[PDB]
RNA sequence: ACAGGCGGUGGAAACUACCAAGCUGGAGUACGGUAGGGGCAGAGGGAAUUUCCGGUGGAGCGGUGAAAUGCGUAGAGAUCGGAAAGAACACCAACGGCGAAAGCACUCUGCUGGGCCGACACUGACACUGAGAGACGAAAGCUAGGGGAGCGAAUGGGAUUAGAUACCCCAGUAGUCCUAGCCGUAAACGAUGGAUACUAGGCGCUGUGCGUAUCGACCCGUGCAGUGUUGUAGCUAACGCGUUAAG
């Protein structure tokens, strides 16, 4: 598949999901929660990449995603 | 092959005891070493081979 | 990170071990800088080539001295001159490549031209 | 034979008791069989091992409280494909039953060696 | 002389490699067999003395014959420190050993009883081991010759101390920034011995005159 | 006067910065392969020890530098047979593997994280570090609820000693274990912060490719990412570090 900016959040906006409902069972796998992490860092520093290169196309990601924007 | 069921590849790599014997003296390499291990550890529990003697 | 950073100590480390070829990477700046180093004596061949789209460049090292050099405008803490304090490396035996708004040149080039500028490593 | 992508490939091999008849076997086989191929199954089969003596005396407890000593049990094997959420009722009824004795369930898998 | 022994400092001295074995480049020592030729023919025309530091068994008596053929000075036997550096205590054991030789010529041996002449016996028999080429010396050289670099690491050294130019053993297994005259390829067997050896040799006669 | 500071004004556009487009080497995604005690959870297994049940049998057993306490004719210890429990996993085992550390080793299975390599899908500098903050975090210890075989602070007893609130010996509580949570400290050490570029080599250990080769694997020859040991330059007060730097 493609390689795109938005297509990256949408492989991490699934892995990330689909590790919250892990949690909910083996909420002692403190491991995964240190690999959870990174995906919740990777796509910050994407989205913040998206943000100052396009707002448009940030308004419209977040927007299908039901991601939640950051303050400042 | 290196498994469970194979009987006369496994018994030329234990002790007249039933023990596990080093690499050395066997000369295998690191993935056949680890298998080596684990056929005999599961077969023990099979009893198609004694813990002990 | 600063490139020019890693190219004096390509050429340093080089001198270090001794060697001839030193396989210094290709850019805007960099043949400016080795260009001066060709007219005035510190090297004795320049070639460039590639292996994929970028490029580099190869230089001739000469056969008790050492080939000092030093870093002076850092990322961190640029440094700038005015005309009336352009330095004087040993009185002549060294010089220093400053960037002046006509491209780079050597100090001594400087003091005719009338014009100073960032200066960015010296020379001895 | 592969597999579809929605499962992969297991293995079992149980140690049965020796003592057991002909017609016995037939409905256990029988009885795994249709247990293993409610669940989402393909390519289910079934080898056969001899009374080949135990390495070790073993002790099982039936339902009716009594225990028995053995040295020899007849030996099976099966070689399927199963979904991963359809194991533990496996594993959960060669456990409780009490004409099997020993369960191992492996994921054999490739190993260039 | 080999993938676990070559030493990297002779790489721009290598040409190409085989099966296990080491090849060694015969046109840059080429050259600088003409210019130790040259050097070694120009300096004997002016009548100074060299040497020349042989001690591997192979080549122990190739070395001794060698310097009959000119009027040099060989060292057969081991360096046993200081020769050259230590000079003063050296006139002492060459006055020392130049004496004993004509003290064997009198007729005192027979007053001495039978283990004094023993040690007087010992004693010679030992100088001469290690001090046998060098009894008509008188003075320091000017140039010395190494046939081997790793037996004899002491002599190249103490060279190196008095400031004496020397030629050395730049095959693999040693430093080549150690003498200024470079002739690699010697560590093979008697042949790249003698062919160079005799050859070196050679010139000092034509240059004696 | 010079030097230097502030403001205005006319020019130069390399560098820092700004603005508009470009590339892929850094980083990341999609794929296709691959090793491992990575982590969590649930099942399975044997010896050994201890206690009880009995059989056999009859005087010591056990311990120490020497002895005693202690156990024992109310039948000990030893010896076969049997019930049960708890905790920990010899051999494999290292010049070994994984993990950010702390740490992870009897077996499998489930869910799940990270790393390495290959290449012809792609992204187009989306990078590094990180004050505050947050998470994890050996043992010990605490708060409830369970469990407790063995070992063992404390506390007793028997000895050694001028003394022995110790070292030794016999018994032994908390705790050591499980599930919830607190505590957030260690020589938590490689006594060495992280990222990046460059800088001689020798030995051999993995993981994954390439090519030769017996193309059955192997072996041999090399690339990449790691992991250990010697060591050149260089550094270092010295010891020593030394491509995993303390250059
Ligand atoms: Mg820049
Ligand atoms: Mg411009
Ligand atoms: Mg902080
Ligand atoms: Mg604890
Ligand atoms: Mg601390
Ligand atoms: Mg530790
Ligand atoms: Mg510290
Ligand atoms: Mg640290
Ligand atoms: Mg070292």
């Amino acid at each position: 598949n493609k390689g795109s900016v938005e297509f990256q959040v949408f492989c991490f906006t699934n892995k990330i999901r689909r590790l919250t409902l892990h949690l909910e069972l083996h909420k002692k796998d403190y491991s995964s929660q240190r690999g959870l992490r990174k995906t919740l860092g990777k796509r910050q520093r994407l989205l913040a990449y998206l943000l100052k290169i396009n707002g448009v196309r940030y308004k419209e990601l977040i927007s299908k995603l039901n991601i939640r924007e950051l303050k400042t | 092959r290196i498994d469970y069921r194979n009987m006369s590849l496994i018994s030329r790599f234990i002790s007249e005891q039933g023990k596990i014997l080093s690499r050395r003296v066997n000369r295998l390499t690191l993935k056949q070493q680890r298998l080596i291990t684990s056929a005999i550890k599961q077969a023990r529990i099979l009893s198609l081979l004694p813990f002990l003697n | 990170k600063d490139t020019i950073a890693d190219i004096i100590t390509c050429i340093r480390n080089a001198d270090m071990n001794r060697k001839g070829t030193v396989r210094i990477v290709s850019t805007n700046i960099t043949e400016n800088i080795v260009k001066i180093l060709l007219r005035e004596g510190f090297i004795e061949n320049a070639r460039k080539h590639q292996e994929r789209n970028k490029y580099f460049l190869v230089l001739t090292l000469r056969h008790l001295n050492t080939f000092h050099l030093k870093r002076v405008s850092r990322p961190g803490l640029r440094i700038y001159s005015n005309y009336q304090r352009i330095p004087r490396i040993l009185g002549g035996m060294g010089i220093a490549i400053l960037s002046t708004s006509r491209g780079i040149m050597t100090d001594r080039e400087a003091r005719l031209e009338g014009i100073g500028g960032e200066i960015l490593c010296y020379i001895w | 034979p592969q597999c579809p992508p929605g499962l992969r490939q297991y293995e079992t091999m149980a140690v049965l008791r020796p003592d057991m008849t002909e017609d016995e076997r037939l409905t256990l086989t029988q009885k795994y069989e249709e247990l293993l191929v409610a669940g989402g199954a393909m390519y289910v089969e079934v080898f056969n091992r001899g009374v080949i003596p135990l390495a070790y005396s073993i002790k099982r407890k039936n339902k009716a409280g009594e225990t028995n000593n053995y040295l020899d049990g007849i030996y099976l094997l099966f070689t399927y494909f199963t979904k991963p959420e359809s194991i533990s009722p496996l594993e959960a009824a060669l456990v409780t039953d009490d004409d099997v004795i020993r369960s191992s369930s492996f994921k054999i898998r490739k190993r260039k060696y | 002389h080999g993938t676990r022994k070559w030493n990297p400092r002779m790489s721009p001295y290598i040409s190409a490699k085989c099966k296990g074995i080491h090849i060694i480049n015969l046109t840059r020592t080429a050259r600088f067999l003409s210019e130790a030729c040259d050097l070694v023919f120009d300096a004997s025309s002016r009548g100074k003395q060299f040497l020349i530091v042989g001690t591997k068994n192979k080549a122990a008596d190739s070395v001794a014959r060698a310097a009959i053929r000119a009027r040099c000075h060989y060292v057969n036997k081991k360096w046993l420190g200081g020769m050259l550096t230590n000079w003063s205590t050296t006139e002492t054991r060459l006055h020392k050993f130049r004496d004993l030789r004509m003290e064997q010529t009198a007729g005192r041996l027979a007053r001495l009883p039978k283990r004094d002449a023993a040690v007087v016996k010992r004693q010679l028999s030992h100088l001469q081991t290690y001090l046998g080429g060098i009894k008509y010396m008188t003075g320091l050289p000017d140039i010395v010759i190494i046939v081997d670099q790793q037996e004899e690491y002491t002599a190249l050294r103490e060279c190196i101390t008095l400031g004496i130019p020397t030629i050395c053993l730049i095959d693999t297994n040693c430093n080549p920034d150690l003498a200024d005259i470079s002739i690699p390829a010697n560590d093979d067997a008697i042949a790249s011995i003698r062919l160079i050896l005799t050859k070196l040799v050679f010139a000092i006669c034509e240059g004696r005159s």
